């Protein structure tokens, strides 16, 4: 129902990000969840992706480099990036792979 | 509500560049959102009337787009006779609002309007021609010296429905006469808020695609 | 003898009507959602529970041979309630009938007069209607204290004796005629419309809740024929002579086959319902999306 | 480009559709192409079934129990869409967008077919609208006969609609001779919009001693519905009472305006109305084009326009059939009060 994302920040090249995304409303067990982002003045495209059991999944260009982790007890899932190159800069939303819950306001994170 | 701000309130440009207005909704709406022009002396002119589908007349240098709440309208060149104060409209609810305003730098008559002492009465007729009162709806939309447009009333007399401002309810009437095809607006109870320049509009009633015929000014002074 | 039979039939009533009837009323009017398809069938059992509700009275006034205790209030509610139950239940399939006939054929009348409240005001038609009825058995029956026993009669004896043995001929005569022909002549009517009318008989076949009611009328019928068919013939034969000998011991069976079916339909229920024979035994809204071009 | 999106309950299965009015062509129906998303979980050993279901709810009860649902279905086409005809552009871009789990289905609606036409319910009920209705079911199986719940499921109500012809027909016209009291009638054309005015022409001339004191002139809807046997249901949206009288030997001209509107006829139940997405009113129902011949009977609700005028003599009235059709829209219809609320 509602989706609170907050890990922002303005960090140059080079430096890593602890993004924090809180679905209330929506108990998601067995329920995929993934990230998505916008560039500026371009469309949202799925940058990460993790299963509910045991794996995670990421796009062509975030292998090696972000890492993502979802725990069910306070029902969060965390991205983490690495290495962040100077095309990084977007705007991260949290919802489901689905795209099943309203979509929320996300993060801007520029390099 | 939903409150509209507009990022250029003044625009100061020449002849033979491309400009672009922004238009920010408070709400997610959809793309029910219009764009009028409104040259000074002169009732507000439809351009584009689903933020991104083009009105039939207007030339085809002006365009719409829309991400997400970010309507724009941009123009590729600005012609000599273009400059003009922009709305951003929007229509997916009843209290419709209007842009804030930015300043680059089938006929309908209205009846009635004058001088009127506060917490008297006035009646303006608005007649009609050219199109069926049942296959239109009738607006009216109030427009204050040196402000933008404020909407006023509605009325569909296909369904039966009347609508008012939250600032209008009550004092403010509204009725259609189908023999005459004339929209009439009584009001009572006229405070000193209410000096603007009233303007009758029409809209298709079927899937209202924005407002397309208005008025010529009936400024009444309290 | 068939006392014994009789009240067996009885107590099976009872027990077997009481709490069906009361989980259909729970359902019918406490859980599901009100329209003109239950409300027949919610008062239908209400009826039912109110009539297996005053039975007991006459189960202990069967079970020793030939006694009332009780005052001649009750004497006259119990026969009271349960005439009512004998006219409300046959008015209201009636009207389940009719209204079936309507909703299936002609479905312009259907589309604009079936309404709640004019489900209501049918109901209370029916109400007093059956209560203007049984009113008579209300007022005429009282007890008597015969060979040392006080018992329920019908005082048809009343202070004129030339309107007796008369009285009680009309009553059952109007009684009989009106309760069990007009109904069961305007049901067969309807009933042998909807056949032969609709086009394409399958698709009545297929599943569909016209056997729940076909049922329902069968069983009902099958319940109260032989009641009124000895109830006519001793009419007929009873001033002839008295050679009739088992119709002494043929009306026990029949009072009690009718108050069986009042405890029947919840069974009939269960056996048309798998599903309810299984419980037994134990949306998001419309968004939007961008797309590219 | 905006397109539309319905999710289930459970949060594990939603379809895209671009459009919810699949205009009806009278030998050709628009298909029903979309993409339904699936997570790689929740998919492993089943199947994504997407099923279109045309149903003729002429009941508002809903129970599951006995048979009282009242939903009976018209038409089902079940497709398999997770398990592997070249996909529309529509469904290309809707793949490319979402991801490689994405699985597009495409639905064929076969000639002479009802369209969604729902009656006016009316003002103190609370159930389902009664009428033709357009469902489109996705859910998770792999038998296509378990029962699914509905938190594990995703329904969408389409519409499919039919608009005015681009050439006009010809002038409706009637004449009648009763004993002679000739009776003409003619409308100025064929198809009308909705709340465009009917102009009708009740030119008439009378020859005998007899004379006329009433003129009546309606507009009613011809809304045959027929499930379990032929039924019409003859309903006037449109009344004009004139006063007008004509002498013996004499004849009299004149041109009545009628416009049918909702704001009227609205206690009105059972009605014949547009398809409705939600509780939104919606205008009149519309006519329903139909092939020439080559059309047999039509299971479900077909909504016929007749306008007739009648000399109350103290009765001759004559039939004038009309078409009445919405335009053929710019984007689409809105399927909602856009002021809403
Ligand atoms: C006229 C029929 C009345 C009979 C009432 C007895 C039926 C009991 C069924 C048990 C629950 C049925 C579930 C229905 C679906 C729902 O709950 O909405």
């Amino acid at each position: 129902v509602q989706l609170q994302e907050s890990g922002g920040g303005l960090v140059q090249a080079g430096g890593s990000l602890r993004l924090s995304c809180v679905v209330s409303g929506f108990f998601f067990d067995t329920v995929t969840m993934a990230w998505y982002r916008r560039a500026p003045g371009k469309h949202r495209e799925l940058v990460a992706s993790a299963t509910a059991g045991g794996t995670t999944t990421y796009a062509d260009s975030v292998k090696d480099r972000f890492t993502i982790s979802r725990d069910n007890a306070k029902n969060t899932v965390y991205l983490q990036m690495n290495s962040l190159k100077p095309e990084d800069t977007a705007v991260y939303y949290c919802n489901t792979f689905v795209r099943s819950l309203s979509w929320g306001q996300g993060t801007q994170v520029t390099v | 509500d939903i409150q509209m701000t507009q990022s250029p309130s003044s625009l100061s440009a020449s002849v033979g560049d491309r400009v672009t207005i922004t238009c920010r909704a408070s709400q997610s709406v959809s793309s029910a959102v219009a764009w009028y022009q409104q040259k000074p002396g002169k009732a507000p002119k439809l351009l584009i009337y689903s933020a991104s589908s083009l009105y039939s007349g207007v030339p085809s240098r002006f365009s719409g787009s829309r991400s997400g709440t970010d309507f724009t309208l941009t123009i590729s060149s600005l012609q000599p006779e273009d400059f003009a104060t922009y709305y951003c409209q929007q229509y997916k609810y009843v209290p419709v609002t209007f842009g804030q305003g930015t300043k680059v730098e089938v006929q309908l008559v209205e009846s009635g309007g004058g001088l009127v002492q506060p917490g008297g009465s006035l009646r303006l007729s608005c007649a009609a021609s050219g199109f069926n009162v049942y296959s239109s709806s009738i607006h009216w939309v109030r427009q204050a010296p040196g402000k933008g447009l404020e909407w006023v009333a509605s009325i569909s007399s296909y369904y039966g429905y009347t609508y008012y401002a939250d600032s209008v309810k009550g004092r403010f009437t509204i009725s259609a006469d189908t023999s005459k095809n004339t929209a009439y607006l009584q009001m009572n109870s006229l405070r000193a808020e209410d000096t603007a320049v009233y303007y009758c509009a029409r809209s298709r009633q079927f899937w209202y695609s924005g407002l397309d015929y208005w008025g010529q000014g009936t400024l009444v002074t309290v | 003898v068939v006392h014994w039979v009789s009240l067996v039939l009885y107590c099976l009533a009872f027990v077997l009507g009481i709490p069906g009837n009361a989980i259909v009323i729970w359902f019918t009017g406490f859980k599901w959602k009100k329209t003109v398809t239950t409300l027949w069938f919610l008062n239908l059992a209400i009826a039912d529970f109110i009539f297996l509700l005053f039975l007991p009275l006459y189960i202990s006034y069967v079970a020793m041979n030939f006694h009332w205790p009780f005052g001649i209030w009750l004497c006259k509610a119990n026969s009271f309630t349960a005439q009512l139950n004998m006219f409300a239940s046959v008015f209201f399939l009636t009207v389940i009938s009719l209204d079936h006939y309507i909703h299936l054929i002609h479905p312009c009348l259907s589309h604009r007069h079936r309404t709640l409240k004019n489900s209501l005001i049918v109901i209370i038609f029916i109400w007093l209607l059956a209560s203007l009825i049984g009113g008579p058995a209300l007022y005429f029956r009282d007890t008597v204290e015969f060979n040392n026993h006080t018992l329920c009669y019908n005082n048809f004896q009343k202070h004129d004796p030339d309107l007796t043995l008369i009285r009680h001929h009309v009553l059952t005569w109007v009684k009989f005629i009106i309760g069990y022909l007009f109904p069961l002549l305007t049901m067969s009517i309807c009933y042998l419309c909807l056949i032969f009318k609709v086009k394409k008989r399958s698709i009545l076949i297929s599943s569909r809740h016209f056997w729940t009611i076909l049922v329902v009328v069968v069983a009902f019928v099958v319940c109260w024929t032989p009641y009124h068919l000895f109830s006519i013939w001793e009419l007929t034969i009873h001033h002839n002579s008295y050679s009739h000998h088992v119709m002494q011991a043929g009306i026990p069976l029949s009072t009690g086959l009718a108050f069986l079916n009042s405890c029947l339909n919840p069974i009939l229920y269960v056996l048309i319902s798998k599903k309810f024979q299984a419980r037994f035994r134990s949306s998001c809204t419309t968004a939007s999306s961008s797309l590219a071009k | 480009t905006r397109v539309f999106k319905k999710a289930s309950p459970n949060g594990k299965l939603t379809v895209y559709l671009g459009k919810r009015d699949f205009v009806d062509h009278i030998d050709l129906v628009d298909p029903v192409d979309g993409v339904v998303l699936v997570d790689p979980e929740y998919l492993k050993e089943r199947r994504v079934y997407v099923t279109l279901t045309a149903a003729f709810r002429y009941g508002r009860e809903d129970l599951d129990v006995l048979g009282l649902t009242f939903r009976k279905d018209l038409f089902v086409a079940n497709v398999q869409s997770f398990p592997p005809k070249p996909l529309t552009r529509l469904q290309e871009r809707l793949i490319k967008k979402l991801g490689e789990h994405a699985y597009p289905f495409t639905f064929e609606i076969p000639p002479n077919l009802p369209s969604s036409v729902t009656l006016q319910p009316g003002p103190e009920d609370t159930g389902k609208a009664i009428g033709v209705d357009y469902e489109v079911k996705a859910f998770v199986a792999e038998n296509l006969e378990e029962k699914i719940h509905k938190r594990n499921s995703v329904r969408l109500v389409i519409e499919k609609v039919q608009y005015a012809p681009e050439r006009p027909g010809p002038q409706p016209t009637a004449e009648t001779t009763r004993q002679p009291l000739h009776l003409e009638a003619s409308l100025d054309k064929e198809i009308y919009y909705h709340g465009e005015p009917i102009s009708v022409n009740v030119h008439v001339t009378n020859n005998t001693n007899k004379t006329v004191k009433k003129i009546k002139i309606s507009v009613r809807q011809y809304a045959d519905i027929v499930l379990f046997n032929t039924a019409q249901c003859k309903v006037p949206v449109a009344m004009e009472e004139a006063d007008d009288t004509v002498a013996p030997s004499s004849t009299f001209s004149k041109v009545y305006t009628l416009t049918p509107f909702l704001a009227n006829n609205r206690e009105k139940r059972g009605l014949a109305l547009d398809g409705k997405l939600k509780h939104e009113d919606t205008n009149l129902a519309s006519s329903t084009l139909l092939r020439e011949g080559a059309n047999r009977e039509i299971l479900g609700i077909i909504v016929s326009y007749k306008v007739k005028v009648k000399l109350v003599v103290s009765d001759v009235a004559v039939e004038l059939p009309f078409t009445l059709m919405h335009p053929k829209p710019k984007e689409e219809p809105p399927h909602r009060e856009v002021p809403e609320n």
